[PDB]
């Protein structure tokens, strides 16, 4: 199994978010740290990705395109595997410093995102989801957003996309799982479009509410967001 | 500056 096997060996470890857990939760706090933990991993979601099979047969561009949009989604689907096979489900494992119990979930006034995403979480356990189905999902989820005008060289992105797909076909053998897998995998992208709104309208607003994005992380949110929530740049839904 | 990251 050559290509799971790269799979399981490029998967990222543990990322901790800095946050201080003494300090009580404000929305400033936990944001502030939400923002940093997502520049940590960004980083680790760009070792990774380069390190796919096939990945570097896309134009460099095209590399950076669909790993800054795909990003969110990445990390929300990451993030309720993690509260899965950590917690149960029972609370959001952002990091092992940063757990969102009820409450934290009301002060980041995230909390109807964060009720989708445990639901997402739960759907692990129920559908029995197995590590290497986790893995091939999440590697597809690299490659489910993009411009509606096409990528700059659109051949190579299709022929990888549909060459994940059928490793992840190669994995389930049940047509009945691939039915409920492709529907676990469209519902990341409206929650990844929530948190994106959310977190656009956040960086606008956020000199007045004191919350702290890191520099890298404001330039993605200020120039590719935008092609999303605009409407230039669309999830690839297989359902609807 | 993702840019100058990513191919740095
Ligand atoms: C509010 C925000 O900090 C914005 S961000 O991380 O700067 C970010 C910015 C741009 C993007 F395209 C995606 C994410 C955020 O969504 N952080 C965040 C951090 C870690 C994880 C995890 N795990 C997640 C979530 F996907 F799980 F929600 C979200």
């Amino acid at each position: 199994p050559i290509f799971l096997n790269v799979l399981e060996a490029i998967e990222p470890g543990v990322v901790c978010a800095g946050h201080d857990n003494n300090q009580p939760d404000s929305f400033a706090a936990l944001l502030s740290s939400l923002n940093e933990l997502g520049e940590r991993q960004l980083v680790h979601v760009v070792k990774w990705a380069k390190a796919l099979p096939g990945f570097r047969n896309l134009h460099v561009d095209d590399q950076m395109a669909v790993i800054q949009y795909s990003l969110m989604g990445l990390m929300v689907f990451a993030m309720g595997w993690r509260s899965f096979t950590n917690v149960n489900s029972a609370m959001l494992y952002f990091a092992p410093d940063l757990v969102f119990n009820e409450y934290r979930m009301h002060k980041s006034r995230m909390y109807s995102q964060c009720v989708r995403m445990r639901h997402l979480s739960q759907e692990f356990g129920w559908l029995q989801i197995t590590p290497q189905e986790f893995l091939c999902m999440k590697a597809l989820l690299l490659f489910s957003i993009i411009p509606v005008d096409g990528l700059k060289n659109q051949k190579f992105f299709d022929e990888l996309r549909m060459n994940y797909i059928k490793e992840l076909d190669r994995i389930i053998a049940c047509s009945r799982r691939f039915y409920q897998l492709t529907k676990l995998l469209d519902s990341v992208q409206p929650i990844a479009r929530e948190l994106h709104q959310f977190t656009f309208d956040l960086l606008i607003k956020s000199h007045m509410v004191s919350v702290d994005f890191p520099e890298m992380m404001a330039e993605i949110i200020s120039v590719q967001v935008p092609k999303i929530l605009s409407g230039k740049v669309k999830p690839i839904y297989f359902h609807t | 500056s993702f840019r100058d990251w990513y191919t740095s």
